[PDB]
């Protein structure tokens, strides 16, 4: 109200609002989901359009071999937190040798986005990301807010309408987690949840979006008549 | 007053939405993507008869495969086509071969959000971003002063913006020839333009793979417009 | 006075065929009179059926090489995955290598 | 009025408001403790389980600054992440310079000058945590706790988040039924008792206990999370208490 | 009205950011006192430990600056804490420049430029604090020179600090206008605190235990407090006679 | 470069110019002109280091005309050679200085006198009858010394610029290739294209 | 943030004007009259100083004209601290040229480069404009006499004849009234007094209340000479005119 | 961090008043009184000893001022203020002039700088101006003895004897009557002490009363001998008992 | 550094400080211009309220930036002095660097970028100035005239005015000036002008300033009397 013009300030209840309306920007964003087993861990993502003559917005970035997130809310900010991401796993490979932990890369991201909310003049970021990962200690997936806290997740959604996705592999948590070693039944899980949250419209060929990465397997998206299989 | 980079309660910033607005006050600008090329068309929208139209610049090019179209408040756009012209260059420099489209027009959009308390607020024009490369093919982006760009088919922007993505809507399909394509942008602009559509108050460009971009003299452009006029006058 | 310079020795070859091409090097790496290694590899796999090596003082050829390779990797990222043609790959290694014009990586490079 | 719009400006009262209400949103966070024992100290959190997609165990709150100091916190976990953060290089260059791991009382001074620091100037917004932190030194066990004003002391007890005045009532029990003092086996079960006693604050969803210490005799004056048969041990003499 | 938000002045020629920096001044609602020995300077404060959950050893408002100076600091701890690193940094300088110990009234003025600044300077706010620095210079003598967050010091004969400093200056006064000289005549500092405690419970009205207390000397070429114990001793001394 | 002489009479400042250039081995060119203009009545001829000597003269000459455009005035004789002077005796302890020396030649339309300033790349000035820079003084003082007046007309001027350059080219070993010969008055800056 | 008390200085009002300039010229039109007269033989200047005091020393004080080189003097209108520091960098101004080129400063070159410098504080920087309007007078060998003036603005114009501060409606209109192109330098004195005595605000013009200023070829072959005028001078002058 | 405020705290209002400054010159009204007195062999500068507390040691508090050997200062205002710009016009004699040109600057051009220093804070950002007015008094050699006054806005004029602060008003009109141009030092010291009687309250004695004065050279103050062309200070403060002495002559 | 935002969009899709930066162009005298077959003359507005000039060293209104192109303008004269130092700078670099002058088209493109540049950047407020720039491009001998407004937008016209009441002589030129047959000597593109800042002017004295441009950097200001004389004959000429 009087304390919304700038991130610098608290309300009389401890509440930071530019913080809150940049959350505001992720629910206004499409839905992507992200679940995981002990071998490999999934993106799946609803793209959107503008209209019927344009192209379907890109929702999953590569980030390295490893390594790679989805993204809801401000796609710019994405592509600044993305490149982020990219530099520090290259920097651990150059310098250490080392493929830098999804845990850590977590922490990272945690501290970029704080700074910008205790600073005048900048601004919060205003994207969610979904961060998929296989390191050392096996399948990860973080759950990124630029409030700047992060997560780690079995399986979760962001996005519009990403409840009825979170409910779902809230009810199937036993079943995907023991999804070893199969990687088509894994993005079938996937499939099946990011479906809870669609209305109106449904999963077409130029409208889904999959990203895996597992134990030897490489971040890979699939696009286009790559997912008319799972359709 | 507020922060340059304020978000509203609604999860958007402020000064990103005010500039749309300013684009929505802009002259028209028309591209239409088709396997044998791209082509983009502008409404010039001169002030006065006294005002030498041909000096009016709308459509610029990039590189020799890459062209763009403007609307809204023009001069910003200067800097926007500096950069994308010092892009495509040193990208040839650094790797002898062309730049990919795609790739020039992130490079573009990268400088959209660099405003602050960098420059001092967002830019007030928005683009058209047409051209050529081997991968893949023709192509047309729309390039926007919050650092999204969309690829499409089809796009209209400025004042008769709706009204023509309404009409591009049905007219467009995937086997449209180039000749085609410049009737059906010199017929959208005709439509939306609040004077009546001449060689001098409208421009036509296109890109196609062997010729590159080239924007239409005044005589060829008046051709088309007399083929229109007949074709139309046929039912 | 300090010397930031050294030789490593080693020698390769490189021959263009009609549809195929051989990169090859000796594995022996060497300071004054003594032998460092037997087997040191000084050829490289830097992706995109690129093959590449530095040779010289080793230091710098491996940080050449390294740097190439990373080189590489950023390409795709910034071009849609697109693959770095052996012309584009051949300027790029101009500019890295120009860019320390006035304390050069010594090596002579082959690709 | 309008003393509260901006920091560093102080009130009429001789206040600062925003300070106040960044203490606000340390009372909204989980609770956390720590507990000075005869050779060490103990810190322990609540951990609030917001769904069963959660992984037990990785979401790890309290952290480690050099190998000697254990940090928890209530409040916003990026600016307690912050602090920590600043506290790792200011023990890494006292180190540098003086040879010697950096003193308790020398390291709580660093971060509540830092946080002090944020009081001073409208162009920063102050921390949103209250930090509880300590370890073991050349002069033995320290435990301190610090405010969003900068504001520090040191210890016998510490708790802050929501369920605080639960914890800080049974911490004061601790006190006057041992005036001898704690052994850190005994603090580790009290500590666990203790967050599952101000769980009550909480009681909507269920949380994860998550423990830590450093003992001159338990783990040679080094930080070390408590884990497996030491927690489950805790664990259970925590539920025997709260039936 | 942000003329009252900033240290810009007011209509009146008034910085009321200013003023409303000495009233943090009473935020901790602790009381102090200083007087001069022959051979000496003392310093006196209340101790409140509210909290039955600190460590009451970690609680105290008197600083050791140098070997030679102490401050004791009326005002919020994180503020008393930033006044006391600069105070000793700057001690530390001036002697690694100059190559002698900075005096009292030296180290007094510096850090009342430091707070005029704020109060010219729009960006930085006043500390809510005021310092009492006290030695034995050795030109000088014992020493007493207070500083406030206007940026105003002065030396003492002896001086009072705290929401009942009115009542303890008067009863300060009151003795030095009958012994009409600018100490008190006793050669042991023992004496001395015994004078400033007992001239504290005549003014306050209030008595102390040796928890109730916090007390520094400056004697000539060093400053200590004194321990619990310490106290105890003083205190019991005064009650028997 | 090499010869730059300059010599002041009557009516007119007369400086003449070696058209050699020879980089090392080869003479890459025989018809350089190592001159420019820099207002209307005042002209600049140069030689020193390769490269800087161009260099240079086109920067004062950027200069003065900028101040031409603002003022809408001619600057003096006088006062383009103290700019020029400042100039050199700023670069003189830079990084890396201008090793190029000048001659300035100007009819003053105030006092309706020419003018001939000589200055080093020192930054060290003097007002002269006639100068030059280099060898060139070592062969010419002496035959400028005998003859020289201060009434000589401008015919004159050049004919013992002539007997000057016959004394060049019997005595210096290096061939300079001839001179350019230029003439500065009221009438303003015009070349000789016969010498 | 710092923004909330931030006045931006550097705006236009709706109207196209800049407040911060406006607000100055208030300013300045409460400040003594100040003016000069430009002759064929010379030029004037002549400015009232603010209600003085007995106890006040005249000989030694200086708040309305400056020098600025042999050539170039200024009557000042304003805040006599602003008019100071641009009045050395004037000064400095001048000397650059001088070493540079070698000759004396044309007086136009040294005019647009202070008002340069005032319009800079009204297009960036956020600060305060200074509040002073400047009466230039000087000479050099391309015009000869000149007059200028100079206001917060940054916009400078020349004047046969001006007046800056306190009623300058009324002292253009005298002054207006009575110049002449064929004038000479004694005339001009006497206008420049007669002026001043009726537009000022205060009951009597006397020499305690005045600062004169003639710049003359009146030194001895072509050259020129300023004179600054002593307190007994300008009571003397007074009574030549017969105004006291 | 970061000082973000660097625009300017003092702007012209619609009435072309500076707000700033004139509340500055408020809190100087409010200041207690100074005075200045300029005789043909000297100047003297005096004010009151306004002690906070009796237990204040008001010796360890200097409202009259040294710069310069032949040049003092006194205020009315903010004393903090004060202190500061003391530090200043005594280091910007030393860095713009002495380390120049080898002599102390004269009282004119040390004015000078006070004053710039003094504009500076009036438009400069983030900074509001200084609350003090200043009487400044010296010698030197080419312009005799000679007294300023310099006011928040960085302006200054010379005086023949003047008052600031309190009660100003009533002071200067004290001193219009009693002036001329032939007093010798120990007369102007005697209106001082008569003029300065009439804005104090309380005690009036050497104690209460500070007092300098710019008069003969005092080679006894030098702290050396030898050297024939260095004689001493100028200025010097009068102790507590010659205030005393010249109250009985009163 | 002074960083703040003066230039921001409002909500309706505005840049208030830049259209209040016009309305200062609305307040400045008229300036007006005119190209013929083989030559472009710039009229100007003296405002009458100003006598006791001093006319030989008065800031004349419209100035050289080079040899063979002029500026004039509208709006605040002291904010127009930045922009013709600039530009006379600008100009010289280009021959220092290009060796060949400027263009009329670079040099108003130029003008025109620094227009536009203090618009989206911090600390700084938009010129208060519209620009006539007119002139022939070496070695060319076609007329050139274009026009720069705050925003930084610029065009090439025929002919055009900026300045208080523009839009009457605007109107004036939509009505008299045929495109198919520019005015074909000198003296008829001077008349043309004389005629249309006429309709605006008040006395046809000191009032009006005219500057003829011809190819070849030929560039030339008429005096009071040559004027007066075309002012004496449009009269002459209307008494019917």
């Amino acid at each position: 109200n009087n304390y919304d013009g700038d991130t610098v300030t608290f309300s009389p209840t401890g509440r930071l609002f530019q913080v809150e309306y940049a959350l505001e920007a992720i629910k206004q964003g499409s839905v992507t989901v992200g679940l995981r087993s002990n071998t490999h861990a999934v993106l799946v993502a609803l793209k959107r359009n503008a209209d019927e003559l344009s192209s379907y917005q890109k929702k999953i970035i590569k980030c390295d071999e490893h390594m790679g997130l989805s993204l809801a809310g401000l796609a710019p900010d994405a592509r600044v937190l993305s490149n982020y991401l990219r530099q520090q796993c290259n920097y651990s490979s150059l310098v250490f040798n080392r493929k830098l932990a999804v845990e850590r890369a977590g922490h990272l991201l945690c501290d970029k986005a704080q700074k910008n909310t205790q600073s005048y003049g900048g601004r919060p970021y205003g994207v969610g990301l979904l961060i998929i990962g296989y390191d050392k200690s096996g399948a990860h997936l973080l759950e990124f807010q630029p409030s700047g806290n992060v997560t780690e997740l079995y399986g979760t959604a962001i996005g519009a309408r990403s409840q009825g996705a979170k409910t779902y592999l809230e009810r199937t948590l036993d079943t995907f987690i023991k999804i070893d070693g199969n990687p088509d039944e894994l993005i079938k899980a996937g499939v099946e949840a990011i479906s809870q949250s669609l209305r109106d419209e449904s999963l077409t060929v130029d409208n889904l979006s999959i990203a895996i990465v597992g134990k030897d397997t490489p971040f890979t998206i699939y696009d286009g008549e790559a997912v008319a299989k799972y359709i | 007053d507020r922060g340059v980079s304020t978000f509203s309660p609604e999860g958007r910033l402020f000064q990103v939405e005010y500039s749309l607005e300013a684009i929505k006050l802009g002259s028209t600008a028309i591209g239409i993507a088709t396997k044998e090329g791209v082509v983009l068309g502008v409404e010039k929208r001169a002030t006065s008869p006294l005002l030498e139209s041909d000096s009016i610049e709308k459509i610029v090019e990039i590189d020799r495969h890459i062209g763009c179209a403007m609307s809204g408040l023009t001069a910003d756009a200067r800097s926007m086509i500096e950069h994308a012209r010092t892009a495509a260059v040193t990208h040839n420099l650094y790797y002898d071969e062309d730049i990919n489209v795609e790739s020039l027009t992130q490079s573009v959009c990268d400088l959209a959000l660099r405003f602050g308390e960098l420059m001092s607020r967002p830019f007030g024009v928005a683009l058209l971003i047409a051209g050529h490369d081997a991968d893949d093919g023709y192509q047309l982006f729309h390039a926007e002063p919050s650092g999204t760009f969309y690829r499409y088919n089809a796009k209209a922007i400025g004042s008769g913006s709706e009204g023509a993505q309404a009409e591009l809507l049905n007219e467009w399909h995937s086997s449209l020839t180039l000749k085609e394509a410049e009737l059906l942008v010199l017929k959208i602009l005709k439509q939306v333009m609040e004077e009546k559509l001449d060689e001098n108050n409208a421009q036509l460009s296109c890109i196609t793979k062997q010729d590159g971009f080239k924007i239409y003299d005044n005589e060829k452009t008046a051709e088309l417009i007399k083929e229109l006029k007949e074709k139309e006058a046929a039912e | 006075q300090f010397n930031p310079y050294g030789d490593n020795g080693g020698t390769i070859l490189g021959i263009a065929g009609e549809d195929f091409a051989v990169l090859a090097g000796d594995t022996r790496n060497i300071t004054d009179y003594s032998i460092n290694s037997r087997y040191e590899p000084k050829v490289f796999d830097c992706g995109d059926n690129i093959v590449m090596s530095a040779n010289g003082f080793a230091a710098d050829g491996d940080a050449l090489v390294k740097r190439f390779k990373n080189s590489v990797k950023w390409y795709h990222f910034d071009h849609n995955d697109k693959k770095l043609s052996i012309n584009s790959a051949a300027r790029n290694i101009q500019h890295l290598l120009y860019g320390k014009r006035f304390f050069p990586y010594y090596v002579h490079t082959i690709i | 009025t309008g003393y509260d719009l901006s920091n560093s400006v102080f009130s009429p009262d001789g206040r600062n408001f925003q300070v106040e209400y960044a203490v606000k949103a340390v009372e909204n966070g989980t609770t956390s403790i720590g507990i000075k024992c005869n050779d060490g100290v103990v810190f322990a959190v609540e951990k609030l389980i917001t769904s069963k997609l959660l992984v037990p165990q990785k979401n790890v709150k309290i952290q480690v600054v050099d190998r000697h100091i254990g940090c928890v916190y209530s409040g916003l976990i990026p600016d307690g992440r912050h602090l920590v953060n600043r506290g790792r290089e200011e023990a890494a260059s006292f180190k540098k310079l003086y040879k010697t791991p950096i003193p308790i009382p020398a390291f709580a001074d660093r971060l509540g000058q830092y946080v002090q620091a944020h009081t001073l100037y409208n162009s920063v917004r102050p921390f949103g945590v209250s930090t509880i932190f300590g370890g073991v030194d050349k002069n033995g066990a320290h435990l301190y706790m610090l405010e969003p004003s900068g504001s520090y002391w040191g210890y016998k007890g510490a708790a802050t988040g929501k369920g605080r005045q639960s914890a800080k009532a049974e911490l004061e029990k601790l006190v006057d039924h041992h005036p001898e003092g704690l052994s850190a086996r005994e603090a580790v079960k009290q500590a666990a008792k203790i967050i599952y006693l101000a769980h009550e604050d909480n009681k909507e969803k269920d949380f994860e206990l998550e423990i830590s210490w450093c003992s001159l005799s338990e783990t040679n004056g080094l930080h070390k999370f408590v884990k497996g048969d030491l927690l489950q041990e805790a664990i259970d003499f925590a539920q025997k208490e709260i039936n | 009205g942000y003329d009252r938000h900033i240290t810009i002045f007011s209509p009146e020629g008034r910085l009321y950011q200013v003023e409303y920096a000495f009233k943090a001044t009473n935020q901790t609602n602790i009381n102090s006192l200083a007087v001069r020995g022959k051979d000496c300077t003392v310093v006196i404060s209340q101790k409140k430990v509210p909290d039955k959950l600190l460590d009451p050893t970690t609680v105290s408002y008197i600083f050791c600056i140098s070997r030679t100076i102490g401050m004791v600091v009326n005002g919020p701890i994180p503020d008393a804490r930033n006044a006391a690193l600069r105070a000793k940094a700057e001690a530390a300088e001036f002697r690694y420049k100059y190559g002698y110990d900075m005096p009292c009234d030296v180290l007094a003025k510096r850090m009342a430029n430091l707070s005029q600044i704020y109060t010219q300077r729009a960006y930085m706010r006043p500390l809510g604090v005021i310092l009492t620095f006290v030695s034995v210079d050795e030109e000088l003598g014992p020493s007493i020179y207070k500083t406030d967050p206007a940026g105003y010091y002065v030396g003492y004969k002896a001086t009072a600090t705290g929401p009942k400093q009115q009542e303890i200056t008067t009863n300060l006064e009151n003795h030095f206008k009958k012994s009409k000289i600018d100490h008190i005549n006793e050669e042991s500092w023992e004496k001395v605190v015994e004078f400033a405690i007992t001239h504290m419970i005549d003014a306050l009205g209030t008595e102390f235990s040796k928890n109730d207390l916090e007390v520094g000397v400056a004697t000539k070429d060093k400053f200590f407090t004194l321990s619990a114990e310490n106290i105890e001793e003083r205190l019991v001394a005064i009650a028997e006679q | 470069m090499d010869i730059i002489l300059g010599i002041r009479v009557q009516d007119s400042v007369i400086l003449a110019s070696s058209k050699a250039v020879t980089r090392g081995i080869s003479v890459l060119k025989d018809s350089d002109d190592k001159t420019r203009q820099l207002s209307p009545h005042t002209l600049m001829s140069f030689a020193g280091e390769a490269g800087d000597t161009v260099q240079f003269a086109e920067y004062i000459q950027a200069n003065i005309q900028l101040y031409s455009i603002r003022e809408d005035y001619e600057l003096s004789p006088q006062a383009v050679s103290s700019f020029v002077r400042q100039e050199l005796a700023k670069s003189i302890r830079s990084r890396r200085p201008y090793q190029v020396n000048v001659l300035i030649g100007g009819y003053d339309k105030k006092k309706n006198k020419p003018e001939l300033y000589q200055i080093d790349y020192l930054g060290t000035k003097v007002e002269l009858p006639y100068g030059a820079h280099g060898y060139s003084g070592f062969y010419t003082f002496s035959l400028l010394d005998h003859h020289y007046r201060p009434d000589m007309t401008t015919e004159e001027g050049l004919d013992l610029l002539k007997l000057c350059v016959q004394e060049l080219e019997k005595r210096m070993p290096m061939d300079f290739k001839g001179v350019i010969v230029k003439i500065v008055d009221k009438d303003g800056i015009r070349q000789v294209d016969d010498f | 943030g710092s923004r909330r008390y931030d006045s931006r200085t550097t705006i236009f009002s709706p109207e196209g004007r800049l407040y911060q300039v406006e607000y100055a010229l208030e300013s300045i039109s409460h400040a003594g009259t100040a003016i000069g007269i430009m002759a064929s033989d010379g030029i004037v200047l002549a400015a009232e100083r603010k209600v003085t005091s007995t106890l006040l020393e005249q000989d030694t004080s200086t708040e309305k004209l400056y020098k600025l080189n042999d050539k170039i003097a200024v009557a000042v209108a304003g805040l006599t601290a602003d008019a100071e520091i641009l009045i050395n960098t004037a000064r400095i101004h001048a000397q650059n040229y001088l070493k540079t080129y070698n000759e004396d400063i044309p007086v136009e070159i040294l005019v647009r480069r202070l008002s340069d410098i005032k319009q800079g504080y009204t297009q960036h920087g956020g600060l305060r404009p200074f509040g002073v309007s400047f009466i230039y007078a000087g000479y050099d060998d391309r015009y000869g006499y000149q007059l200028y003036t100079s206001n917060p603005s940054g916009n400078y114009t020349g004047w046969k004849a001006i007046s800056v501060g306190a009623n300058t409606s009324a002292a253009q209109t005298l002054l207006q009234m009575d110049y002449k192109d064929d004038m000479k330098v004694d005339d001009a004195i006497e206008l420049a007094l007669k002026t001043l005595s009726k537009t000022t605000d205060s009951s009597a013009l006397t020499y305690d209340r005045l600062e004169f200023a003639t710049i003359r070829k009146g030194a001895n072959d072509g050259e020129v000479y300023q004179k600054i005028f002593k307190p007994q001078e300008i009571k003397d002058i007074l009574v030549k005119t017969g105004i006291t | 961090m970061t000082d973000r405020y660097s625009f300017s705290l003092t702007t012209f209002s619609p009435s072309g008043k500076l707000g700033q400054i004139d509340y500055a010159l408020t809190a100087v009204k409010q200041g207690v009184t100074s005075l200045g007195i300029k005789a043909t062999n000297g100047v003297v500068i005096a004010t009151e000893k306004k002690s906070s507390s009796p237990l204040a040691m008001s010796e360890t508090l200097s409202k009259v001022s040294l710069l310069t050997p032949d040049i003092g200062a006194v205020y009315s205002g903010m004393g903090p203020d004060y202190r500061v710009l003391v530090d200043k016009s005594r280091k910007v004699a030393h860095t713009s002039y002495k380390r120049i040109y080898g002599e102390y600057p004269p009282t004119k051009l040390l004015v000078s700088e006070v004053a710039k220093i003094m504009q500076e804070a009036t438009q400069s950002g983030g900074v509001r101006p200084f609350g003090v007015s200043l009487l400044i008094a010296g010698h030197d050699e080419f312009n005799g003895f000679s007294l300023y006054q310099v006011d928040p806005s960085g302006s200054y004029f010379p005086w023949k004897a003047t008052a600031i602060g309190k009660g100003s008003v009533a002071a200067k009109t004290f001193l219009e009557k009693r002036w001329n141009d032939e007093l010798e030092l120990e007369d102007a010291i005697h209106i001082a002490l008569l003029t300065l009687k009439e804005s104090v309250e309380g005690e009036f004695n050497g104690d209460t009363i500070e007092l300098a004065i710019i008069g003969d050279e005092n080679p006894d103050l030098l702290g050396y001998t030898g050297i024939p062309t260095d004689k001493g200070p100028r200025f010097r403060k009068l102790t507590s008992q010659e205030i005393n002495d010249r109250l009985e002559a009163l | 550094g002074y960083d703040r935002a003066l230039s921001i969009f409002s909500p309706d899709g505005h840049i208030f400080q830049v259209e209040y930066a016009l309305e200062a162009v609305k307040r400045g005298t008229c300036a007006v211009g005119v190209k013929g077959k083989n030559c472009v003359v710039l009229g100007c507005e003296r405002r009458s309220t100003l006598k006791l000039q001093d006319t030989r060293i008065t800031p004349s209104k419209v100035s050289k930036i080079d040899s063979h192109v002029v500026l004039s303008f509208s709006g605040l004269n002291a904010d127009s002095r930045i922009l013709i130092e600039k530009a006379r700078v600008e100009a010289q670099s280009h021959r220092l660097t290009l060796e060949d002058p400027v263009t009329v088209e670079y040099l108003t493109r130029y003008v025109a970028g620094v227009q536009q540049r203090y618009t989206q950047s911090g600390g700084v407020r938009p010129f208060g100035v519209s620009t006539l720039i007119a002139g022939f491009d070496p070695r060319d001998d076609e007329p050139k005239l274009y026009q720069t407004e705050p925003s930084g937008i610029y065009s090439s016209w025929s002919a055009q005015t900026i300045g208080r009441n523009s839009k009457t002589v605007r109107e004036f030129l939509e009505k008299n000036y045929d495109r198919k047959e520019p005015p074909a000597t000198v003296e008829e593109c001077v008349k043309l002008t004389v005629r249309s800042l006429l309709e605006v002017v008040q006395t046809g004295a000191k009032n009006i300033e005219i500057t003829v441009v011809k190819p070849d950097s030929d560039i030339v200001a008429l005096s009071s009397e040559e004027i007066n004389q075309y002012v004496t004959q449009i009269e002459q000429e209307k008494q019917e």
